[PDB]
């Protein structure tokens, strides 16, 4: 019986495995998507352009971070995420007796990395000051998706283990 | 998003079939060392004739 | 040993073939990729460290 | 200083590939090798068969 | 009654080479954390980093130590393990007799 | 150096397959003659029923 | 010798291969330079002189 | 001779097979480098004695 | 079930129900597999009196 058990918990990390592909695979968009708008706010700290190229990176901003949004809200598997926020964490099996493999959620909608729904620029030094901010929410992007990986490489080991 | 619910769902149904090779031919290798029991088994009743 | 139940040495030789067969797929990523980190599940801190300097 | 840092991340991330085409190889013969020897030990148990 | 008795000492070797292969196949993963742990603090050790990659590190590092007690912890056959350091030692049967081959344990944690 | 030290595990642990080649040979042979001999030395003992 | 694992040879080659890369790239870069001594790596005391006496 | 145990002749054969082997190796070296005397394990002599002519 | 420690209406209702139950059906596997020990002993002891019968 408690070999016959196990295949529950075989499946039930699979399961987990593939939602860590699955907000990783949404992570690899909205990191580009940073980065972007990191670019365009180093474009709008220029205080030599006209106000027409201001509000057409200011609109290439806005579309951007709406797609962050988009994209982070869109990564989920099979009704559950690790990325739009919804829960704190994900449990799965990782023993016959119950044991769980906990997997903490990382946050990747715009309020989870710092940035709010309405942020944007107005003037020069607005878009100055809003360079670092997206620099910050880039590198704590990054710091996510990379617990996010080390979790599923340690699911890929505690697989390996259950079936030995 | 569509690749990954694929492989998911592929996690979640499909069978390793190399494993099932080696249970397929062991439960062959039972099956006939099965008949040649029931044959015995079969056989067992024969000795009562002798007896008369 | 003379089981016709279970066999050890199947199992054992499965777990080594996909052992092969997992290097083999680790292989397959770096040559279709070319990156020896090509994700955060490679190495999730350099995979930062190049994500920040790009 | 543009181009060094794109040097920088090649030297990072990049693979090289010289190294990976006899691994490669490699684990192709091993591979085969693998199961030829999963279907050795799928036959073993049937040897115990001709003793009945 | 010596022959019969002989087939528990059997048992019981074949028990403790379970036991003992449970106890590799959690080493096998024990070493490789440590080696990447290895591998983490040494490039740690490099004064040209940036804080952030040094931040980094230390988050993987302390990620795989978590996944190493983890690793130790699931270390374990039939409530019995010799990785764990639950016990001391598992005394097997050696003779009919009753006389033991123990095998000392070694904690992995 | 990392070249020499990888070289060196595979001379401490790699094993040299072309003798094992002749080995798996040798050995699929002498399996096939135990099951010959230990039939043999099980059909050994039904003799006695002749005196009976 | 006969390892499945590892073969010492093609790292040897592949080192030679290497070494015949770095020779053609400095090769290269000589040319397109035009000069033997185009910085401070190809020889720093060398280079010291011709930039004082430029 | 007929033996189950073991075979010499494949010994042979095989001892053969590493000369041969060995060979091509040698010959794979002395093609990538372009050189008979690529170092000192090739012949010392020679080797030192080019290694103060250049 | 009664014997076994299960009601009739017995059912987890959530996870940590799931969970709790677990260890319940453990136990009640454990109980039974020694009720069928017990019957397996008394069946061989009464084969044992049934040849001493006949002795």
């Amino acid at each position: 019986a408690t070999a016959s058990s196990l295949n529950s918990v075989k499946d039930s990390l699979q399961r987990g495995q593939s939602t860590i592909d699955v907000a990783l695979a949404a992570g690899d968009t909205i990191t580009d998507l940073l980065t972007k708008m990191k670019e365009k706010a180093l474009a709008a700290s220029d205080t030599s352009l006209n106000t027409a190229s201001f509000n057409a990176l200011k609109a290439d901003f806005e579309s951007l971070r709406d797609q962050l949004q988009k994209a982070a809200t869109n990564a989920k598997f099979n009704g559950v995420s690790l990325a739009d926020g919804s829960t704190t964490k994900l449990s799965f099996l990782a023993n016959e007796d119950g044991s769980n493999f906990t997997v903490t959620a990382q946050t990747l909608s715009l309020t989870g990395i710092g940035l709010t729904a309405t942020s944007t620029f107005t003037d020069a030094a607005t878009a100055k000051t809003m360079i670092a901010t997206i620099t910050t929410s880039l590198q704590t992007a990054t710091n996510k998706l990379s617990s996010l990986g080390t979790s599923s490489v340690g699911l890929d080991t505690h697989l390996t283990f259950v079936g030995k | 998003l569509q690749d990954s619910l694929d492989a998911g769902v592929g996690n979640l149904v499909d069978a390793d079939l190399a494993k099932e090779s080696a249970k397929l031919q062991s439960l062959q290798t039972k099956q006939q060392l099965g008949v040649q029991a029931l044959s015995i088994a079969n056989q067992t009743p024969q000795t009562i004739l002798s007896l008369f | 040993l003379n089981s016709i139940n279970t066999n050890p040495g199947a199992l054992l030789a499965l777990q080594n073939l996909n052992s092969t067969n997992t290097e083999l797929a680790a292989t397959q990523g770096r040559i279709n990729t070319g990156k020896k980190v090509a994700n955060a599940k490679d190495n999730g801190a350099i995979w930062s460290m190049a994500k920040m300097q790009s």
